[PDB]
């Protein structure tokens, strides 16, 4: 599972990640690049354009909540399946979000970190963060199986 | 499908990249092999050491194909026609792998040009890379 | 991207189906709802009782669109243009759902006409059903 | 997670399934409908055409083997994850087969059952079998996640 060098690559980047800023960019990019995801957040407001989405207060506020949850995964790396048990019920039983969408949000997070950290986001660092988003994605889909 | 603004965004990306394309192709391949180790099975005899002549060489070829696809954005299928035969008929590449390489290319663009890859340019480049993957998997029968 | 052999197979399938298209569309929808209950969320107010007029009626409309796409198999994107706007722009249907409906339609064909759905015909119909899904998800602007 | 209603629909169908014929048909359709899967079975021989694939002795023999393992899932519905643990390590660690391919074979199996059983393959019967092939796919993908 997790090597010590994977733990250090994830922990080091996370120590420099502003949860509010990167969370906002994460969710905005998801709704903009994959527009069908907008159906799930229809009550957020005006999502008719990229700028409207990017500056929508609810999008910014929710993205912050999403990345705070990624922070909980960073703190409990060895028990991600247990940490995301309640959120698995919400997304599977109550929201009906297809699991492929969890993966697309993971991919987007990786792209945001890459844009924010540049050359410090090495291939090895990417490898570590892509593994994390996938473990988190499978933890959220757990109550479909 | 690619809109007029999407075509405009892709053209802006590759104009900015310019002559760096080849080296970016090499980095995308490197990131692919490291982050998705199952992809190495298609390249069993490659020297995979960082910055090997094989990775750099093949990376140049991948990027040049992407440049051609961009320059012929209204006829991607005709530009990458022969490459569709190699990937689909000859190599039998699992279609999911094209999604992975496309994503790695986006990562590489993000690393080098963060101010270029706005949310809207990201969307266009995503649509473009997925169109390339579609063309290269067009004919399996 | 369909070959002349594929187009021949699909036109053979919908010739065999003929006027039964409507009833099969209804069965495909019923199978979708039962097999993949998450799809119900797109039809929150539908009478879902077996053989309801809403399911029968919507099934007919779905089958109609597939029939139209078949006798315009050389230009599927133009024949379904209006429905692409409804599904992608208005309803925001998750792309994965089109794969599910397509699968259910193949199931319905297999149930009623096992002798028609040879492995070869199976392949052509799959590519046709996937081409239809691609058209209806073409414009996420 | 099974109701005895689902257990009955699975058991009743399976008791009529010729593992040799339905297995051969299953794998043949996979290689014909989704031709990139042929890469994994290149050593099987002549796979140039649909006629060549269908009559290939190695295809028929392996298809039979694929369905007999599905037969082990029919016997151990409550313990599917444990049954497919070793095959999971083979497919993931030795063969590097992408999980989506497990879903495709499941869908094909459903279509073969539909063709063989006609009117008896009811929507409710389909729902049970799709659930089973998805649980089998999830159990085979265990070593990845
Ligand atoms: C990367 C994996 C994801 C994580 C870690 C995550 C995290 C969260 C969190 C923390 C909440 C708030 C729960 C609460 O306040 O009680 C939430 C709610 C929600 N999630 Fe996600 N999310 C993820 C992916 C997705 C995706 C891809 C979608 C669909 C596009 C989605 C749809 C929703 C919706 C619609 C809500 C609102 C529920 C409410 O009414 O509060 N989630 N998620
Ligand atoms: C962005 C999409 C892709 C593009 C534009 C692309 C382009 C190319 C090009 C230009 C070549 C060289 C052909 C020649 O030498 O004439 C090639 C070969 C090859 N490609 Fe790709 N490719 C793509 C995706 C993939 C993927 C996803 C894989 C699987 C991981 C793959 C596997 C291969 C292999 C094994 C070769 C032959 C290399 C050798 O001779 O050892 N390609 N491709
Ligand atoms: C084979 C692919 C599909 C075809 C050919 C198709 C065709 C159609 C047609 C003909 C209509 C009726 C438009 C009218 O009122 O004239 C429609 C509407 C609709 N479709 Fe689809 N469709 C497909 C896939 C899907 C999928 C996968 C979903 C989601 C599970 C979906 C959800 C809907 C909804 C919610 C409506 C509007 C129903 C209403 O408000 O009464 N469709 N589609
Ligand atoms: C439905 C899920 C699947 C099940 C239950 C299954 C079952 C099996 C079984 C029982 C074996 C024999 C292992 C042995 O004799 O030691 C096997 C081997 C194998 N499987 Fe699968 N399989 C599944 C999906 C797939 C898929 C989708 C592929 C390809 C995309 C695949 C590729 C292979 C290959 C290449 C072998 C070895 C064949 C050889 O002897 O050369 N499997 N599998």
């Amino acid at each position: 599972h997790w090597s010590a060098e994977e733990k250090q690559l994830i922990t080091s980047i996370w120590g420099k990640v502003n949860v509010a800023d990167c969370g906002a960019e994460a969710l905005a990019r998801l709704l903009i690049v994959y527009p069908w995801t907008q159906r799930f957040f229809s009550s957020f407001g005006n999502l008719s354009s990229a700028t409207a989405i990017s500056g929508n207060p609810n999008v910014k506020a929710h993205g912050k909540k999403v990345l705070t949850s990624f922070g909980d995964a960073v703190k409990n790396l060895d028990n991600i399946k247990g940490t995301f048990a309640q959120l698995s019920e919400l997304h599977c039983d109550k929201l009906h979000v297809d699991p492929e969408n969890f993966r697309l949000l993971g991919d987007i997070l990786v792209i945001i970190l890459a844009a924010h950290f540049g050359k410090d986001f090495t291939p090895e660092c990417q490898a570590a963060w892509q593994k994390l988003v996938r473990v988190v994605a499978h933890a959220l889909a757990r109550k479909y199986h | 499908v690619l809109s007029a603004n999407d075509k405009s965004n892709v053209k802006a990306v590759f104009a900015k990249i310019g002559g760096q394309a080849g080296d970016l192709g090499g980095e995308a391949l490197e990131r692919l092999f490291i982050t998705y180790p199952q992809t190495k099975t298609y390249f069993p005899h490659f020297d995979l050491s960082h910055g090997s002549a094989q990775i750099k060489g093949h990376g140049k070829k991948v990027a040049e194909a992407l440049v051609e696809a961009a320059n012929h954005i209204d006829d991607i299928a005709g530009a990458l026609s022969k490459l569709s035969d190699l990937h689909a008929q000859k190599l039998r590449v699992d279609p999911v792998n094209f999604k992975l390489l496309g994503h790695c290319f986006l990562v590489v663009v993000a690393v080098h040009f963060p101010s270029l890859l706005t949310p809207e340019v990201h969307a266009s480049l995503d649509k473009f890379v997925l169109a390339v993957g579609t063309v290269l998997t067009a004919k399996y029968r």
